């Protein structure tokens, strides 16, 4: 199927590898991305544990909240990394890494 | 290929989270180890968390909303207007979910499918705001309509809830049929369903040579259907009955969320459907009639929820004033009014739900509230005055700027009707404040204190209402930015 | 340096402090309210001292943005006309507090808080140089006075008098607001210094003057709308009558002096 | 207050307020529909997508496939 | 005051809204 | 009547917590959801008083 | 002067004590969440100002584009 | 002239559906079958227009509106079933 | 008795500590 | 109750019950003052805006008319309350409420006695 | 001819639906309405849509309505857009140009629809899926009484 990745609003930062692959975006995760991933996951796990005590299911609610948090945090980190690579977010480190490449 | 879906993570996340919540609830509600736990509060908290996470996904990814716009062109169109409308919609949904937590415990509403259906309706409205086609708009409208029909009759044993659900479904299906006939008549006359094509084909021939009967009829039918959706008179067939019979946490959501998305659709229809200013006349008459009927009907109400319904109708007319005057400063007034009305409605429904634990039904029930809870009476009086439009409060700014927009286009008749309706509304709003503070009833009704969620929501909204005039710049800035982005 | 900001913030702090004080401590509430009123009065007296009496330009001007494009903004300034009104409206409040000293155990904190909010809203009325915000603080006084008339009335008639006063004030208010809107649309701003240098067409002067007269004549009763003043005056606490007769009847005259006549 | 500074501030305020007033009136003069908004790039998306999907089966000229053999 | 000004005022005859708001049930 | 007071004033800490949890769990009821689930939640015997202290000996 | 940090902190403390009052509890029921509310209010006020500046800049850019589009009508 | 007849038939079906919703306010079942008649008329409009204009945007829409009509039938009949149980009458 | 026995509650404590530390780092690193 | 009315002991708003008062199935209407050593037996009604003198006893089924002062061991009519007394009746309840609120701030939500229990247990092992 | 009778019968059936005493007869005529609409669609060449109307309308919705009516109570109760062409076809029929290029490889109404229903407009397809899921969920919560 024919696809197009061009965006209506152009990128305001240098663009490296305009259409990155999934594996490369995942391999571009920085310390901040892992921090926000872990923060979202931990918040979700804690909310699930606290909310499930009254019904009586702490572990099941913990796991459900953990799944929600993992999915949300991973997609947030992927969004940030892809935006940085594609030039929509400040890619201070990306240009430094891929210039010497 | 995976990066083309960067434009739909906020919707993919909420869909998948709703699926996970449904699986969790159905697996553990029908369980023997845990003795069939009533996990409605658990699912509610996890749904609120999911709403907050998709808000984080949507708000942070602002530059990425236009990504792959050519690929997604025929499906939906995302822009600055859609971004802010969707963020506001998620905020309102989160507020409603926060309010309805106490409903699940004191009244023992153990059905977790309520939260799942709310999340699905939220997904439908997210797809509604970004819808740039007649097909997508209709499908999203139907999805949210079904999600609301199901939850309107959630109280199966209640006589009011079943009748309210039946009337809501019949009215909504009839309105959907009218709107859908209008869409068919437009498609059969122009051959196009996309909004860009339907704008290019109608912007030139502004009834300059002749009036296309098919196009005019389709536009009129779409306008009539949308007017049924927002319940603007004489298309308010059963709206007060639906609001009264519906559960109070349900009534809170239908009074806010279905209006933001439908108004977004009406705006994205005005961007192309301005055929000879036909809708401007229809919305002119509808707004005048809505203000007049709401003002004259809310004075003959003794129940709190019917008065809230008629207040909603009157504010819908006040907002449609902005539709009647097509200008950047008219659409901006419309959006400011929508925002302020949504916040006031959330405040009022949180107050009502706070008193609903003691089964409040009549205005006379809240008679000695100034003695038992002398701060809740102050908060409710502030909300009522904000509805009235007293200058110092935040409700005055919306009516002020709407009247300014109305006078800008030169419609002096709208201003006089708005002024008279404002006087009548202020009278029947201060009537409630009279009951709380000035009357001395023989028998008092003592209410139990509310929980933390509604207390925080009331505190934040009351600080917003009183102190909005001091710093109103961000709202005006974002509203002016949204109004301009509707075309460029 | 004594400016108009501190004079307006003093009643604000006075009302905020009493807002979070337990009602059992009746002595502390009265002392703090009286002290705040006296400090505001002394602040006004100091503002009199540094008042230049040789310039027609507005003095002690302060600005705060209201609209994002600076179209309308909080412009505060005093002249030789509104200085004594500010001094009087800050002097009357401590007297009103002292009137209800003995019986304050029954009214509570909401009495002094209402009077302090009244003072805060009336100081800004005489200091505003923006036509629209002069209306915002012009008709914000209704809520505190509505509460004062209704909650602490004498007999059961307090409901009727409050309704009559509120209804007449609304009828004047919105008909003046329409004129303010028409001026804003045509002129482009609502600044008094700009509205006093704009040549209005002869036809529009009569309509705008009549619309302004509609709101002001109610608050300075001429003849046909003087039927709310006696009932509101009689059905009011002793201190409440002082506010209605001492200040609230000076809004119409000041409104005529400041906006209509120029 | 210094008499010179007060008068200078008053005159500057009047002057800048008049300029801002003119700017805001011209702002209000803007029409809701800009001059030829269909000419904008955001409103011209079918002109760039259809050429990319021009050769897809279901959109081809009937004589197109008869000549793609050679 | 008590007569023409009141009857033509806000409550002598302007209280017909009670005879007007209650009719909205139609 | 003295018997229920005697049986209530001599409970241990562990029994008091369990009874408080049960009392909270069965304070409010939802017959609709129970019927939809096909279950019938019944009040535990720890929250049932003997019929000899009820106003007229109410078994149901 | 009046900075966003102090007005935010005051608003956070006020909303915390307002929530406590609305539930018939003492004003300073839980002292730690008062500090939490002060911090959140300060953060929200600072973020609101930072967002307002950018919002005004974007509005100026959009209005410049609209005026440029309108001005071309005269050619 | 065949497009005129195809449009007139569906317009009459739509009018009959509206009449059934209006006239049969006492009965609930007729108020559902009339809605289904209206949906049928609109689907016929979309299909006829798609064939007339030689465009596939009416057939896709007819297929997608079939789902909405069926789901509305399901929800409406469930609501009616629970409605009769409570009040014991229609 | 120097052992916390509830495994599920221990994991919640670990998750809360991780969330607090990550939030602090997020507010500091960016 | 002997009168046939429900025997729930119900006390309405702004009711001051003096010390050493024995209430049994009595119903007290709002804004009443009950004196010390007062005994209200089964099915006795105290009408609103009335004051019962200290040390007064009323047998079952007796009623105190509204707006009157009653006292004595076989409680009898004394006089009729004036307006000032029947309007200061709720002010006494408000003052006692203020005193109770003053007492209310001396106690935290949780006591610290469990630490003493733990210390006592440690002194004996576990 | 065939169009006129196939429309007249459907009009009469719909009129009987909206004006029927016994709801069973109303549902039976409600079936005939779609029975005629399927033939009308077949006259347009939309063979797939007529078969789906038989499958869906009078195969699932009509059966459901019949179930609800029966076991429950059986209780009692032009010149502007497209100006029409006058009958001048003796010469017009001869003026019929056929392009053989579009007939060498012709798609059916089924595969023509499926070519773009699942790839170029798949989001609407998933939205209809979500609507069906909403109907499934709402069927239980409204109507469910176990044991
Ligand atoms: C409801 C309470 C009512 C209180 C309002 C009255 C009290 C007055 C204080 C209002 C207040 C806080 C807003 C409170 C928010 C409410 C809380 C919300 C809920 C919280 C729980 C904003 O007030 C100022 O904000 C300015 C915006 O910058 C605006 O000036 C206009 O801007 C142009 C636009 O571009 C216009 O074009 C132009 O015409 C005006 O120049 C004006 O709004 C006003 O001057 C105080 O100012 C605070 O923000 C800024 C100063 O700017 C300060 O830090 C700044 O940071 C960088 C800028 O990001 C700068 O680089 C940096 O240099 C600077 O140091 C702060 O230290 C503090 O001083
Ligand atoms: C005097 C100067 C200082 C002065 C300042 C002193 C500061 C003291 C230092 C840190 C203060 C920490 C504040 C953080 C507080 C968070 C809220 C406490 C959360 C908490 O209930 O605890 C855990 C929960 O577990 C987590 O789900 C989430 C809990 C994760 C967070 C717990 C991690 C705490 C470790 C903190 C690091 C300590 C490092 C050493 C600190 C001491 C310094 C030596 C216990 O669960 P639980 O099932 O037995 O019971 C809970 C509990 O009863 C209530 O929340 C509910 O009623 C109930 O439903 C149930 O949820
Ligand atoms: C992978 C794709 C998504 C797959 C699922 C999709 C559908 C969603 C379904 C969600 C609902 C079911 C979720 C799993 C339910 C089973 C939960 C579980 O495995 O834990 C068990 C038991 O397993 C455990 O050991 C606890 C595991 C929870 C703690 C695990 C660490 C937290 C993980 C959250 C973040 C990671 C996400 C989950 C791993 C991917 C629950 O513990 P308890 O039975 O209460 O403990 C027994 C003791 N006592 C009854 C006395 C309390
Ligand atoms: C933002 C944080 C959101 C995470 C908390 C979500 C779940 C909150 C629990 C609400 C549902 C519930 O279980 O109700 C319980 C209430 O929930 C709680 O008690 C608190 C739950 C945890 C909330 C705060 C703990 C730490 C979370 C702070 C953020 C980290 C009932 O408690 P109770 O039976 O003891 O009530 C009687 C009362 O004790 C007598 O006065
Ligand atoms: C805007 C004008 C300016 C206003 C001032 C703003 C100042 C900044 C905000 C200051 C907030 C200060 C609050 C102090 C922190 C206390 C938070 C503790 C809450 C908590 O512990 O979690 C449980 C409840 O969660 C909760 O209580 C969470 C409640 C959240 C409600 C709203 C959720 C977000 C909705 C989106 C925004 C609202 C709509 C806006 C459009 C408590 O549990 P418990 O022990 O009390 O017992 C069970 C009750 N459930």
């Amino acid at each position: 199927m024919n696809t197009d990745i061009t965006a209506l609003e152009k990128a305001q930062y240098p663009v490296v590898d305009r259409n990155p692959a999934f594996t490369k975006v995942v391999g571009n995760f920085s310390t901040l991305d892992y921090l926000r991933f872990s923060t979202i996951t931990g918040i979700s796990v804690t909310v699930g544990y606290l909310s499930g005590i009254k019904p009586g299911i702490k572990g099941p609610s913990m796991v459900t909240g953990g799944l929600i948090g993992l999915m949300g945090g991973f997609m947030y980190a992927y969004q940030n990394s892809a935006g940085r690579l594609m030039g929509f977010f400040p890619n201070d480190g990306e240009v430094a890494s891929y210039q010497k490449r | 290929m995976f990066n083309l879906f960067l434009a739909v993570f906020p919707e993919i996340f909420i869909i998948n989270a709703t699926f996970i919540l449904l699986i969790h609830g159905v697996v553990f509600s029908t369980s023997k180890k845990y003795d069939y736990p009533p996990l409605a509060s658990n699912v509610g908290w996890l749904g609120l968390l999911s709403v907050l996470i998709t808000l984080l996904l949507l708000a942070a990814g602002a530059p990425l909303l236009t990504i792959a716009h050519l690929f997604w062109n025929n499906l939906f169109r995302r822009d600055n207007f859609t971004y802010f409308c969707q963020i506001f919609l998620l905020l309102s949904t989160a507020g409603t979910i926060s309010m309805c937590f106490d409903f699940f415990d004191q009244e023992r509403f153990d059905a977790f499918e309520f939260i799942v259906l709310i999340l699905l309706s939220t997904c439908g409205m997210l797809f509604m705001i970004s819808a740039y086609d007649l097909i997508a708009m209709y499908l999203a409208i139907e999805l949210q309509s079904l999600c609301f029909y199901v939850i309107a009759a959630s109280k199966r044993k209640s006589e009011f809830s079943t009748e309210a659900g039946l009337k809501y479904l019949i009215l909504g299906a009839f309105s959907s049929g009218i709107l859908l006939f209008g869409c068919s008549m437009i498609y059969g006359s122009t051959g196009a369903t996309h909004f860009d094509q339907l704008a290019k084909i109608l912007t030139g021939y502004e009834i300059t040579g002749a009036r296309s009967s098919g196009i005019f009829m389709g536009i009129l039918f779409i306008a009539v259907g949308f007017l049924f959706k927002i319940t603007a008179v004489p298309f308010h067939m059963w709206a007060p009955d639906i609001y009264e019979g519906s559960p109070t946490p349900v009534t809170a959501f239908l009074s806010i969320a279905p209006k933001i998305s439908i108004f977004a659709n009406i705006l994205r229809v005005f961007i192309y459907g301005s055929y000879g200013a036909t809708l401007q006349q229809i919305f002119f008459f509808c707004s005048i009639a809505s203000m007049i009927l709401g003002a004259l009907a809310a004075m003959a109400q003794t129940k709190v929820k019917r008065l809230l319904a008629y207040s909603s109708i009157g504010h819908v007319g006040y907002i449609c004033i902005g539709f009647s005057c097509g200008t950047i400063e008219g659409i901006q007034s419309l959006l400011i009014g929508i925002f302020i009305y949504a916040l006031m409605t959330m405040d009022a429904f949180a107050i009502v739900l706070a008193l609903r634990q003691t089964r409040v039904k009549y205005i006379a029930d809240l008679g000695a509230l100034a003695k038992t809870n002398p701060i809740l009476a102050i908060t409710f009086s502030i909300t009522m005055f904000s509805y009235a439009g007293i200058p110092p409060l935040a409700g005055f700014c919306s009516k002020f700027y709407l009247f300014f927009a109305a006078l800008g286009c030169g419609a002096y008749f709208l201003a006089l009707v708005g002024v008279v309706t404002s006087v009548i509304g202020c009278f029947y709003y201060i009537r409630l404040v009279k009951r709380m503070f000035f009357d001395t009833p023989r028998t008092w009704i003592l209410y139990e204190p509310m929980d933390r969620n509604k207390s925080l929501l009331l505190a934040m909204t009351s600080f917003f209402i009183t102190l909005f005039l001091l710093y109103p710049s961000p709202l005006f800035s974002v509203t002016h930015q949204m109004a301009l982005s509707l075309y460029l | 340096y004594f400016n108009l900001s501190g004079l307006i913030l003093c009643p604000v702090l006075g009302s905020i402090i009493l807002l979070f004080i337990p009602n059992s401590r009746i002595r502390l509430i009265r002392l703090i309210g009286l002290c705040a009123s006296l400090i505001t009065f002394l602040y006004s007296l100091v503002l009199w001292i540094q008042f230049d009496s040789s310039t027609a330009k507005f003095q002690f001007v302060e600005s705060l943005r209201w609209l994002p494009y600076e179209n309308i903004n909080f412009y505060l300034g005093i002249d030789g006309i509104s200085l004594f009104f500010v001094i009087l409206t800050t002097f009357l409040i401590p007297i009103c507090i002292l009137v209800g000293w003995s019986g304050m155990r029954s009214y509570g904190k909401e009495y002094i808080i209402a009077f302090l909010i009244c003072e805060f809203l009336m100081i800004a009325v005489f200091c505003m140089l923006d036509l629209l915000l002069f209306y915002v603080f012009f008709e914000s006084v209704l809520i505190p006075m509505f509460i004062i008339i209704g909650v602490w009335g004498s007999r059961q008639r307090k409901i009727k008098a409050a309704y009559q006063f509120f209804l007449y004030t609304l009828l004047g208010s919105l008909f003046m607001l329409l004129a303010i809107l028409l001026i804003l649309f045509q002129t482009g701003t609502t600044d008094l210094q700009i509205l006093l240098t704009t040549e209005f067409s002869e036809r529009r002067q009569i309509f705008l003057w009549i619309a302004f007269f509609a709101s002001f004549a109610v608050k300075v009763p001429m003849v046909p709308v003087h039927i709310w003043l006696p009932e509101a005056h009689v059905e009011a606490p002793t201190a409440g009558s002082v506010i209605l007769a001492g200040i609230l009847l000076k809004f119409g005259t000041y409104g005529f002096l400041r906006f209509s006549i120029p | 207050e210094n008499p010179e500074e007060r008068d200078r501030k008053a005159r500057e305020h009047i002057y800048e307020m008049h300029e801002r007033c003119k700017k805001i009136k011209e702002m209000w003069a803007l029409p809701i529909r800009p001059y030829g908004f269909w000419t904008f790039e955001r409103h011209n998306a079918q002109l760039r997508w259809d050429p990319q999907i021009s050769q897809v089966a279901g959109r081809r000229d009937p004589y197109d496939d008869l000549l793609e053999d050679n | 005051d008590k007569g023409a000004i009141e009857i033509l005022g806000p409550y002598g005859i302007s209280y017909t809204f009670r005879r007007l708001a209650e009719r909205i049930s139609q | 009547l003295a018997q229920i007071h005697a049986s209530e004033n001599s409970k241990s800490f562990e029994q008091i917590e369990v009874e408080r949890a049960l009392r909270k769990k069965y304070a409010r009821k939802d017959e609709d959801y129970d019927s939809m689930l096909g279950i019938t939640r019944e009040t535990p015997p720890e929250l049932i008083l003997p019929d000899n202290v009820l106003p007229g000996g109410k078994p149901v | 002067p009046i900075s966003a940090t102090m007005v935010g902190a005051l608003l956070g403390l006020g909303t915390q004590m307002y929530s406590n009052a609305l539930r018939k509890l003492p004003y300073m029921r839980h002292p730690w969440e008062h500090v939490v509310g002060m911090g959140l209010g300060a953060v929200f006020a600072n973020q609101l100002v930072k967002w307002d500046v950018k919002l005004k800049e974007d509005l100026d850019v959009m209005l410049a584009k609209a005026r440029a589009a309108n001005e071309r009508r005269y050619f | 002239m065949d497009l005129i007849k195809y449009f007139t038939f569906s317009m009459i079906i739509f009018i009959l559906g509206i009449w059934g919703i209006l006239l049969n306010r006492r009965n609930i079942l007729i108020m559902l079958m009339s809605i289904e008649l209206m949906l049928l008329a609109v689907n016929l409009n979309f299909l006829v227009f798609s064939v007339s204009l030689d465009d596939m945007m009416g057939q896709v829409f007819a297929l997608l509106v079939l789902t909405v009509a069926a789901a509305e039938s399901a929800i409406g009949l469930a609501i009616f079933v629970i409605t009769f149980r409570v009040r014991g009458t229609i | 008795p120097k052992v916390s026995e509830d495994k599920n509650r221990n994991y919640a404590v670990v998750a809360g500590v991780v969330a607090i530390v990550g939030s602090i780092g997020w507010y500091l690193k960016a | 109750s002997p009168t046939g009315l429900p025997a729930q002991t119900l006390i309405d708003r702004y009711v001051t019950v003096g010390a050493y008062s024995l209430l049994r199935s009595c119903t007290i209407e709002p804004e009443c003052i009950i004196g010390q050593h007062s005994i209200l037996m089964e099915g006795s009604l105290v009408e609103t805006r009335s004051i019962l003198e200290a040390g007064s006893v009323l047998p079952p089924g007796r009623r105190i008319p509204s707006g009157e002062l009653w006292g004595g061991n076989p409680a009898r009519f004394i006089r009729t309350l004036t307006n000032e007394e029947t309007l200061e009746i709720p002010k006494l309840a408000v003052a006692i409420n203020h005193l109770s609120g003053d007492y209310f701030s001396e106690f935290l939500p949780y006591s610290t006695i469990y630490l003493e229990v733990e210390k006592f247990k440690k002194s004996l092992g576990i | 001819m065939i169009l006129s009778v196939l429309s007249s019968l459907a009009l009469v059936s719909g009129l009987m639906v909206v004006r029927a005493k016994n709801p069973v007869h109303s549902v039976l005529f409600f079936i005939l309405v779609f029975c005629d609409t399927s033939g009308l669609l077949l006259l347009l060449g939309l063979d797939f849509f007529a078969m789906i109307f038989l499958v869906v309308y009078i195969g699932a919705i009509a059966v459901l309505f019949l179930f609800v009516v029966m076991m429950f109570h059986i209780q009692i109760a032009l010149d502007n857009e497209s100006i029409p062409l006058l009958p001048t076809q003796r010469n017009t029929t001869s003026l019929r140009y056929t392009v053989y290029a579009g007939k060498v490889r012709s798609w059916t109404n089924l595969e023509t629809l499926g070519n773009l229903l699942y790839t170029y407009y798949f989001v609407w397809f998933l939205v209809s899926s979500l609507i069906l899921l909403v109907a499934m969920i709402g069927a239980i919560v409204l109507t469910m009484h176990r044991t």
